[PDB]
């Protein structure tokens, strides 16, 4: 058994995946075997969605995460995301689950059959950590890979369907983009916009003609710097600034993954445009700025001046002024001005909620949407009873925002835990001393005295 | 060539025959309907 | 040599009496500014409105705070997530009113914060040691970004952030026990398992380390001075603490490595925080600990209840009482 | 050699669980106060004494679950299997609270028996007796929780049940009505425990990331041998890295590992005077000068302002079903409410 | 090292497993049985799910009296006939 | 006398943290 | 205590004749209550509209009368305002509105009947927390 013990490897057995960081073909099995992981369980996870899946509910009502994902891609919805064909969803589970087991086979293959290492069969194949321009053609065949990837989002969108759209006119529905986004100043322009509140970073994109522009930038953005990385070898400068080691690279990625699972929290958290409502609930912000309007609607119809009606601190029961003058809903929802939503924009004048729509042109649409959102908000128990930590048991939910938003910062959270134990790790194996300090030359000896 | 009985097989099995008997119970707890 | 280069040498000079390094460029300024207008603010600032409701509360100490009660207060719900430096106000006073000090205090904070971290891994790695006391760090870290920053983004306001000060930690506490559940959440279990095992562990390992120290002194002075700085030979018997612990539980429950004990000692209370972390920053998006509240029902269908129904009751206690003048509408939704 | 010197040799006997003289008392009296929790979360109901189911027999769960105390009416009640109240009668004993007393009391007389272990085995093996000193604390917390505070009180019914939420439910009754967080000795205990798991943290960090190479693996547990005389990791390097970061560092081994016991120890015996304190309702409940000042002047709020408010949420919510045997009807117009929650 | 013999050594044996896969299925069946026949209940005087409340009762029966809360008690059972 | 009492304890508590690392006893290698 | 036929014994219509219940359209009442009401109606109360609950006392005072089956089955039909002077339909589920409430599709006459059964046994086990709120929680 070659590497598969501490003696001859230097690793434990609770290090053992340490063993496989210059045996490239043990190593690409584990790869391409969790490759397969990843693809069983997205598979699995939406046939079983999908052998749950009430028709006749909301998909937010029925712990649904993928399901979501699908219906926002165009497939399987009608206007306002009602679901007129499941058989999509069916496709998509099974498709996935089918082909885990072509990336099993391989895994399993190189794994525990195939060779060791790969350096001997090709050179192609093989690798060295340490071989700069090998690092960079890899790197730039997956930058080409994924450039790919984001083209296919944009040929869903435009050739093949569309995607759902929330803010459509007269209410959300598939719609294929004809015009994205192309210019530059508004597609790196949402790079440049402040995370803080009103303004949300890249979080904020509220079109799906920005989002499938985007997407454009985005994938022809990464097949130039694919073939760019094809085609070069580290400059000088790179070469000085960085660790050039399997461990390493592993660090650098967790760094890239923690960041990348921050912001999608986020995403699921905010954004109701490429996670629509009608999916995956009201955002926080949607559900708290519906409570105001059902009742602002409510207290209206029994005869309730809201444009003047004091709350008990002195500030408007139903509206008062944001910071810079714009007419809001009063209350805690003070905080989630910022809140735009296909429901209450026809609301909206030039200086905020307009209080002659307010009076004459609420629809039962939004009555109806209002009440249903405020009543699912993203607020419920581990054991998924939904409402207040105060209410009884009763109704069975827990958003899927929750869920998404809270797995994903765990996972970010010790993603970037990981990248501080391999970055460090890497920094101190290539400098040497990641086994300890050498007690003949202890480098704090041959230091002066501090004091 | 060891014994069987020690200090150590009581001291086992005071915990380990109580345990057994209330895993039992309680797995027969999960069927009781109100 | 240029002026950079020289200039470089300094910053990662390991002689400095204080490590600066390239984390410490940023780690002075942002502590520095961040300790100055803490300082200033809880002795001096005036009222503000956390709750947007024109409703001051006065945190600092001139405006009749004493030690425990003071703070600096939560900048204004009105704000919400808006970023509010000085010269987003109009004037001081408009900052001030608002609650501007706290998000400056707390963003050079949590970036000076954040770059003791960093700090930490920078000298270790100057001086050859391993790097993983900044992952220890990252706990308490973690825990602070927590109740400054994730659990504010979850709730859409920095007002909801915890106050620095000693009561308005305590009101931070109790709100959060109403509206998330806290004590029934799994991870915040796993805290108190992480902080009080963490204090069990610290008792006990400086204990048995203390009870096999080996004589080198007398009676007449501290054993203390039996341990010379820098000495090669132990200072304790491991083998007896092992014999000692091992006869006081069994044998197999005692280290007799003392890395294993050391790592153990390391990755108990760190692991608990990070729960403890991980619980207040998903309880900021609204996944609140377990809900038993009625879930014991008799044959009838009367409602039995449990110890978690009189958490409830106490919890609605602090919830219809908490920030009592701002809800306008039936349900606290964030 | 007598008969007690034989059964002496006996007791002390290096076997696998070491016995000894103090094994006597602990063995039992520990396995009893285990034992008599267990059955008592597994099949006996609070009804008659709280009002509560508190068992897996009526369909809690484990965070649920409690051997509660007995009946307000029983007062300090020994509340003995033979006693007054019970009447020999097990089953009436269960009822009435008699085992939170019996796991009280064992548990007590088993904590006794193993800090008497701890003084046992650091005199036969030959090591000073600081782990049972340490163990001070918690046996301090345990008479201080347990004992001292529900005899100070009306009953044992005010002391903590032993369960999960049980417990739960006696830190927010602390709150609510002694203000504990504000008692300056609750703020020793939280800083003990706290300072405490830093050591806790730091120290173990400290020593695996500066530890000498002493072996060839990179896993670096192998490179220990407990019968090597030489330091496993640098106290130099340790020294000269936190001098750096943080200013001070540890240059003593020894003192070291003396304050890493004494502060868990000291905040543990710091938070036990304080419930001393609440035993006799002493609480440091209220700073009269802001409550002077907040009657007079309807602008001034702090945070401990709103905190008394909390507090008299928390009594008024919680104390008819907290408190039956009062038999409080608040009816809804009393309780102290905000607006629209 | 003090003499028994290792634990996976015992638990490892036949002999061990001989006795053990009749132990303890029969002592996890005994306290199945002191539940589903009811006697749990009995020994311990919890109530069932039916004997909580009389038919019309909404009250809790709090021991009030120290001294004779051994009848009490009983006169609150007595009450769920 | 309350405020001046408080802003007081903590001086000295920052001067002592100014003696504790700039005047310390030095560790000495022995 | 159990949930015996005197529990389970509501009024069918006003004029006086009752129904009783069997325990399994009791408990497929309330498995059709949570599915369907419970969103707003939780305990009894009303989320979207606190001044309306569910307690029989309030039902025999809507116009016409909520506090039997069949006034309840109808209300499930063709759902009004409290004095029965506006129908609600296109803001409140109902049977007629099942295209814009699609938890509303698929329910039978004998699901309204144990929806209406659930409403009305419920605060004769309950009592006041049936409506009451928090206050009873
Ligand atoms: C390496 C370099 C990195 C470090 C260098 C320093 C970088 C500084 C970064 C500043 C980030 C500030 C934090 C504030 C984030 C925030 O308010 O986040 C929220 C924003 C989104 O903001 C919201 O975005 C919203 C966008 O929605 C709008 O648009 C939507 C369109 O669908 C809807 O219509 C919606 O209704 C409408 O309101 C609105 O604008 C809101 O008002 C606004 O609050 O997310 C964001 O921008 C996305 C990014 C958030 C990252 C979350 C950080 C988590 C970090 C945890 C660290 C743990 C550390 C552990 C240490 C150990
Ligand atoms: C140390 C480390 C090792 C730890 C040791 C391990 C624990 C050992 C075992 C401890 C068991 C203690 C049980 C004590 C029960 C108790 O006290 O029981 C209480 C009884 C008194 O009974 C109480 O008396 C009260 C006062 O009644 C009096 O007043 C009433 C109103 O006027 C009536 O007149 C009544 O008839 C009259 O007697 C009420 O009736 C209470 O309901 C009733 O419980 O005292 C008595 O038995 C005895 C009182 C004298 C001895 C007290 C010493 C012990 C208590 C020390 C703690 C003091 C706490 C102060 C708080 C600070
Ligand atoms: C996604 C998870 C994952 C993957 C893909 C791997 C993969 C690998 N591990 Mg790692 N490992 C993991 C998690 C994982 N590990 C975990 C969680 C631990 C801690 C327990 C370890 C601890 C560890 C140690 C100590 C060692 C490894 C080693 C290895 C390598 C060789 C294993 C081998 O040849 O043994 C042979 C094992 C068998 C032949 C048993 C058969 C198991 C098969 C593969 C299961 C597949 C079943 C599947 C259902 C069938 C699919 C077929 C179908 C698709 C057609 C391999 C690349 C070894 C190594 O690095 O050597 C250089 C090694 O020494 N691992
Ligand atoms: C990360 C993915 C990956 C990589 C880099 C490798 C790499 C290798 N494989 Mg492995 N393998 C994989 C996955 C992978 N494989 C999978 C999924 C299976 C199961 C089907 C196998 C089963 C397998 C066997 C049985 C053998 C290899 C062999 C090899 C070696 C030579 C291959 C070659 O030159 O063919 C030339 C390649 C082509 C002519 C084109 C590839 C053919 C496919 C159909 C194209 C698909 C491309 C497309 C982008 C895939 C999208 C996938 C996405 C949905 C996940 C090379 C080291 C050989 C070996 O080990 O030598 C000793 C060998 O005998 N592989
Ligand atoms: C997975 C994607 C990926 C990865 C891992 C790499 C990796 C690399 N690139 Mg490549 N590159 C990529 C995609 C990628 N590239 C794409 C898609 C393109 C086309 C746009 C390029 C075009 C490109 C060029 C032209 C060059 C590289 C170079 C490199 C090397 C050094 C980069 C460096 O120093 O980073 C760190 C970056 C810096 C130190 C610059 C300053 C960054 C500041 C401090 C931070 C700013 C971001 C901050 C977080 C704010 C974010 C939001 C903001 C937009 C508001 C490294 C091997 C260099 C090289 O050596 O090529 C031979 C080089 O010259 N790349
Ligand atoms: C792409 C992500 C990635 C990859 C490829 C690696 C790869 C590696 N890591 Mg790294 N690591 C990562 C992320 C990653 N890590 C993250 C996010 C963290 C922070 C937690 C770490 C923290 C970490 C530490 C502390 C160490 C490594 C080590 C290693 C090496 C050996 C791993 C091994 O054998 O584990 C074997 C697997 C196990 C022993 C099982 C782990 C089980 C975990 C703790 C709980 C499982 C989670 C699950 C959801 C909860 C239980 C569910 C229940 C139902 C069963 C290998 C190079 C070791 C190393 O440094 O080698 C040089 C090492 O000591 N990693
Ligand atoms: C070290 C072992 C130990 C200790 C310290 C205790 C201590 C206690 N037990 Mg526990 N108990 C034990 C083991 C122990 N038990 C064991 C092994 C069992 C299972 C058999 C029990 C079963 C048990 C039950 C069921 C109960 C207790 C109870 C008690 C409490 C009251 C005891 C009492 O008043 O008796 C008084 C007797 C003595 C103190 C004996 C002292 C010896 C004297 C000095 C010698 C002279 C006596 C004389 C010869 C007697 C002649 C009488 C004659 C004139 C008629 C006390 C805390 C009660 C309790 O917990 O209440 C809540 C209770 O109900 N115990
Ligand atoms: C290497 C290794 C490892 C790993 C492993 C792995 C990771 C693997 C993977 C694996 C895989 C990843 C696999 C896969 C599989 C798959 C399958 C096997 C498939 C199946 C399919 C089917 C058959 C289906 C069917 C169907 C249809 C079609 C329709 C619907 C219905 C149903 C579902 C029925 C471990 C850790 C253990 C260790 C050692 C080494
Ligand atoms: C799709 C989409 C879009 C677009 C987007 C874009 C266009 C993006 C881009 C992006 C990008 C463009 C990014 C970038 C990133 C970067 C980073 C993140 C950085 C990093 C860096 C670092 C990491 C460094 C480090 C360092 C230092 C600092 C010093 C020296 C050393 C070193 C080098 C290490 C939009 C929004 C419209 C819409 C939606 C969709
Ligand atoms: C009171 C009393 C008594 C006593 C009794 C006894 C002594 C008992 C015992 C008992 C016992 C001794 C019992 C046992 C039980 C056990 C159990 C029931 C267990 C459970 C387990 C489980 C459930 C597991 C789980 C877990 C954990 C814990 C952690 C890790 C993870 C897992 C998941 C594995 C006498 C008669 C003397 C006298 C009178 C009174
Ligand atoms: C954030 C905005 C700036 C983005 C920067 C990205 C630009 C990419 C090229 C920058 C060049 C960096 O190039 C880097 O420069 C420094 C200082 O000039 C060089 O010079 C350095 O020499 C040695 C190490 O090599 C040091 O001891 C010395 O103090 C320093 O002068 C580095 O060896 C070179 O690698
Ligand atoms: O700020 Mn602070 O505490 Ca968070 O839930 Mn809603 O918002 Mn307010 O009421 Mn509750
Ligand atoms: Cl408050
Ligand atoms: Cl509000
Ligand atoms: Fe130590």
């Amino acid at each position: 058994a070659t590497n598969r013990d501490q003696e001859s490897s230097g690793f434990a057995w609770w290090a053992g995946n340490a063993r496989l960081i210059n045996l490239s073909g043990k190593l690409l099995g584990a790869h391409v075997a969790h490759a397969g992981l990843i693809v069983f369980w997205a598979g699995a996870m939406t046939l079983f969605e999908l052998a749950h899946f009430i028709p006749e509910k909301p998909m937010y009502e029925q712990g649904l995460i993928l399901i979501p994902h699908i219906a926002t891609l165009g497939w399987g919805v009608g206007p306002g995301g009602e679901v007129v064909d499941t058989f999509p969803f069916f496709v998509v589970g099974v498709v996935h689950l089918i082909s885990s087991a072509v990336l099993g086979f391989g895994g399993v293959y190189h794994a525990i059959r195939g060779p060791e290492t790969l350096e001997e069969y090709s050179s192609f194949f093989g690798y060295d950590w340490k071989d700069k321009n090998k690092m960079t053609t890899i790197l730039g065949f997956h930058l080409i890979v994924l450039g790919i990837g984001a083209l296919l989002l944009v040929a869903k969108a435009m050739f093949f369907g569309g995607l759902y759209d929330t803010w459509a006119p007269g209410g959300g529905d598939v719609r294929v983009i004809t015009n994205p986004t192309l210019d530059p100043r508004v597609i790196f322009g949402y790079l440049l916009k402040s995370p803080f509140g009103g303004e949300g970073w890249i979080v904020s994109v509220n079109n799906l003609e920005d989002v499938v522009g985007g997407h454009i930038w985005i994938g022809l953005i990464c097949i130039a710097g694919g073939i760019w990385h094809i085609l070069t070898t580290p400059f000088g400068w790179a070469r000085r600034a960085f660790i050039w080691s399997g461990e390493a690279y592993l660090s650098y990625s967790l760094g890239a993954l923690s960041m990348m699972g921050f912001i999608a929290t986020c995403f699921v958290w905010f954004n109701n445009t490429v996670y629509p409502s009608e999916f995956y609930g009201p955002t926080g912000p949607e559900a708290s700025q519906a409570q105001a309007m059902t009742f602002l609607i409510r207290d209206q119809k029994l005869g309730a001046n809201v444009g003047s009606a004091q709350g008990p601190t002195g500030l408007g029961k139903y509206l008062m002024r944001s910071p810079t003058g714009e007419i809001i809903f009063g209350g805690e929802t003070m905080r989630f001005w910022d809140f735009r939503g296909p429901w209450l924009e026809p609301l909206r004048g030039p200086n905020g909620l307009d209080l002659n729509k307010i009076k004459n042109d609420i629809q039962p649409w939004q009555e109806r949407r209002a009440a249903e959102y405020m009543t699912h908000a993203p607020l419920g128990s581990l054991n998924s009873v939904g409402g207040v930590a105060t209410e009884i048991n009763s109704v069975n939910f827990v958003s899927p925002r929750s869920w998404l938003a809270t797995s994903h910062f765990v996972l970010a959270f010790f993603f970037l835990v990981g990248h501080l134990w391999h970055a460090g790790r890497a920094r101190a194996a290539a400098a040497g001393f990641e086994k300890g300090i050498d007690r003949e030359s202890e480098p704090v000896l041959s230091m002066p005295s501090l004091d | 060539s060891y014994p069987i009985f020690t200090v150590r097989w009581v001291a086992v099995h005071t915990l380990a025959v109580p345990t057994i008997f209330f895993l039992g119970a309680i797995a027969a707890m999960q069927f009781i309907q109100r | 040599a240029n002026l950079w280069e020289r200039f470089c040498n300094w910053v990662t000079s390991t002689d400095n009496r204080l490590y600066v390094g390239w984390f410490g460029v940023i780690m002075i300024p942002t502590l520095l500014a961040a300790t100055i207008c803490f300082v200033i603010a809880f002795i001096a600032a005036p009222p503000v409105d956390i709750d947007g409701i024109r409703e001051p509360v006065s945190g600092s100490l001139l405006y009749g705070n004493n030690i425990i009660t003071g703070a600096v207060v939560p900048s204004s719900n009105a704000i919400g997530l808006h970023f509010y430096p000085i010269w987003e106000a109009a004037s001081l006073d408009e900052w001030l009113y608002n609650g501007g000090p706290y998000q400056l205090i707390i963003f050079h904070f949590l970036l000076g914060a954040s770059c003791y971290m960093g700090r930490q891994w920078e000298l270790s790695y100057r001086l050859g040691m391993r790097p993983w006391i900044c992952v220890a760090y990252s706990a308490p870290l973690a825990s602070a970004f927590a109740v400054f920053l994730i659990y504010p983004i979850g709730q859409g306001s920095f007002s909801d952030g915890m106050p620095l000060g000693i009561s308005g930690t305590f009101n931070f506490m109790i709100v959060f026990q109403a509206e998330h559940n806290i004590l029934m959440h799994p991870f915040h279990q796993l805290g108190v398992a992480g902080v009080f095992g963490g204090a069990l562990f610290c008792a006990m390992h400086g204990s048995l380390v203390t009870s096999s120290l080996i004589r080198e002194t007398t009676e007449t002075e501290s054993a203390n001075y039996g341990y010379k700085f820098g000495q090669e030979e132990e200072t304790y018997n491991i083998v007896a603490a092992h014999g000692y612990f091992g006869r006081l539980i069994f044998q197999y429950a005692s280290f007799n490595n003392s890395r294993s004990l050391h790592f153990f000692l390391a990755a108990w209370p760190v692991v608990g925080v990070w729960f403890a972390a991980l619980g207040i920053s998903t309880m900021a998006f609204n996944l609140n600990g377990f809900n038993f509240n009625h879930s014991v029902i008799d044959a009838k269908g009367n409602v039995i209840n449990t110890w978690a129904d009189i958490i409830n009751r106490a919890n609605l206690g602090m919830e219809v009482m908490h920030e009592r003048n701002a809800h306008n509408f039936p349900l606290d939704l964030a | 050699r007598g008969w007690f010197d034989i059964l002496d040799d006996w007791l002390k006997r290096d076997r696998f669980v070491f016995v000894g003289w103090s094994g006597i008392l602990l063995f039992p009296c520990a396995y009893l106060a285990l034992g008599g929790w267990l059955t008592g979360t597994t099949f006996v109901t609070s009804w008659y004494t709280h009002g509560l189911a508190s068992s897996y027999l009526e369909g809690c769960n484990f965070l649920t679950v409690a051997v509660s105390t007995p009946a307000n009416s029983m007062g300090h009640s020994l509340l003995l299997l033979w006693g007054p109240e019970a009447q020999g009668d097990f089953t009436r004993w269960c009822q009435l609270g008699g085992l939170w007393t019996f796991i009280a009391l064992h548990g007590a007389f088993g904590l006794i028996g193993f800090m008497l272990r701890q003084f046992e085995i650091a005199r036969l093996v030959g090591v000073r007796p600081y782990n049972a000193i340490a163990f001070s604390a918690p046996i301090a917390v345990f008479v201080s929780v347990f004992l001292i505070y529900p005899l100070g009180q009306s009953s044992w019914f005010f002391a903590p049940s032993f369960g999960v939420a049980a417990i739960f439910r006696f830190l927010l009754f602390f709150q609510g009505f002694h203000n504990w967080t504000l008692n300056p000795f609750h703020m020793m205990g939280v800083a003990g425990v706290l300072g405490g798991a830093l050591l806790c943290a730091i120290h173990g960090a400290t020593v695996e990331n500066t530890l000498f190479q002493d072996g060839e693996g990179a896993s670096t547990f192998r490179a220990f041998n407990p019968t090597q005389a030489e330091e496993t990791y640098s106290m130099v390097t340790a020294n000269r890295f936190w001098s750096q970061i943080f200013g001070i560092a540890f240059s003593n081994k020894r003192w070291l590992h003396f304050f890493m016991l004494f502060v868990p120890v000291t905040g543990l015996w710091m938070s036990a005077i304080g419930v001393v304190g609440l035993a006799l309702n002493l609480r440091s409940y209220d700073f009269i000068s802001q409550e002077i000042r907040a009657a007079e002047d309807p602008e001034f709020e702090t945070f401990y302002t709103k905190n008394l408010l909390l507090n008299e949420g928390i009594r008024a919510w919680m104390a008819p079903q907290d408190q039956p045997h009062e038999n409080f009807v608040f009816p809804e117009e009393v309780l102290p409410r905000g607006n629209a929650l | 090292t003090t003499g028994e013999r290792p634990f996976s050594d015992i638990i490892t044996s036949v002999r061990y497993w001989v006795i053990h896969s009749i132990t303890i299925p029969a002592l996890f069946i005994a306290g199945w049985l002191f539940v589903s026949t009811g006697l749990a209940y009995d020994v311990f005087g919890t109530p069932r799910p039916d004997s909580y409340y009389a038919q019309e009762q909404r009250s809790i029966p709090l021991v009030t009296d120290r001294f004779e809360a051994k009848q009490q008690v009983e006169t609150f059972l007595e009450q769920l006939k | 006398m309350e405020t001046i009492t408080y802003v007081f304890i903590f001086a000295c508590i920052i001067a002592l943290f100014f003696f504790a690392i700039f005047f310390r006893e030095p560790p000495r290698i022995t | 205590a159990e949930l015996t036929p005197e529990v389970l014994t509501v009024p069918l219509n006003s004029e006086g004749k009752t129904i009783t219940l069997t325990e399994k359209q009791y408990l497929e009442g309330k498995r059709l209550f949570q599915y369907a009401c419970a969103s707003c109606h939780v305990g009894g109360i009303t989320k979207t509209n606190p001044s309306l609950d569910l307690r029989t006392e309030t039902l025999a005072l809507a116009t016409p009368p909520r506090d039997n089956i069949e006034g309840l089955v109808d209300y499930m039909k063709n759902p009004t305002t409290y004095d029965g002077e506006q129908e609600i339909a296109e803001v409140h589920p109902s049977l007629r509105s099942a295209d814009i409430f699609p938890k509303m599709r698929n329910l039978t006459e004998k699901d309204l009947v144990a929806i209406a059964g659930h409403i009305l046994v419920e605060p004769k086990i309950l009592g006041d927390k049936w409506g009451g709120g928090k206050v009873y929680y």
